[PDB]
């Protein structure tokens, strides 16, 4: 995943 | 990726559900944003079926894979706003089209006004002529433009109130913005006006 979703 | 519906109605006290198809399959890629006019967005919800703290227990996110649904039950005044799904799987990150959620009411016809061009606008060189449909309910509605009895187009500009916050209605300008020569090579001039709550359409003219 990309945006917040690659925070970690 | 497809958000729907456009537009909702509804009451406070009533659920509603939004959706936001995603056919390639996302996941639990996708998050929930509320926005009001003039104000920033909002995180409702993330990975799918996530509430963000301090977000309210009446919002509540479902799906995986392609479809995605915003439930909100009992609705409140402050939740009248639009709502955005965003779609984080891949590059670009993309937000659906958007759903507005507005006040229920019942119908209410327009009061419809007309506005010949003032001498000064005539000296101007640039001539407007204003079409008013005041306090309506619901949003949709239609304007034609008619000189000479004659239809007219691509010279026309709408512009439309937000819901009134005392009676929750619509008013909606339409402009048709002319040339003083073309202005009157015409003599009579009209508007007319499609709305549900007209059990026809509703013509004001005048000529000179």
């Amino acid at each position: 995943a990309v945006g917040i979703g690659a925070v970690f | 990726m497809t958000q729907s519906p456009v537009s909702l109605s509804a009451s406070v006290g009533d659920t509603v559900t939004i959706t936001c198809r995603a056919s390639q399959g996302i996941s639990s890629y996708l998050s929930w944003y509320q926005q009001k006019p003039g104000k920033a967005p909002k995180l409702l919800i993330y990975d799918s079926t996530t509430l963000q703290g301090g977000v309210p227990s009446r919002f509540s996110g479902s799906g995986s894979g392609t479809e995605f649904t915003l439930t909100i039950s009992s609705l409140q005044p402050e939740d009248f706003a639009t709502y955005y799904c965003q779609q984080y799987e891949t590059y670009p990150i993309t937000f659906g089209g958007g759903t507005k959620v507005d006040i229920k009411r019942t119908v209410a016809a327009p009061s419809v006004f007309i506005f010949p061009p003032s001498d000064e606008q005539l000296k101007s060189g640039t001539a407007s002529v204003v079409c008013l449909l005041n306090n309506f309910y619901p949003r949709e509605a239609k304007v034609q433009w008619k000189v000479d009895n004659a239809l007219q187009s691509g010279n026309s500009q709408e512009s439309v109130t937000e819901q009134d916050s005392k009676d929750s209605t619509y008013s909606l300008s339409s402009t048709l913005t002319l040339s003083k020569a073309d202005y009157e090579k015409h003599k009579v001039y009209a508007c007319e006006v499609t709305h549900q709550g007209l059990s026809s359409p509703v013509t004001k003219s005048f000529n000179r």
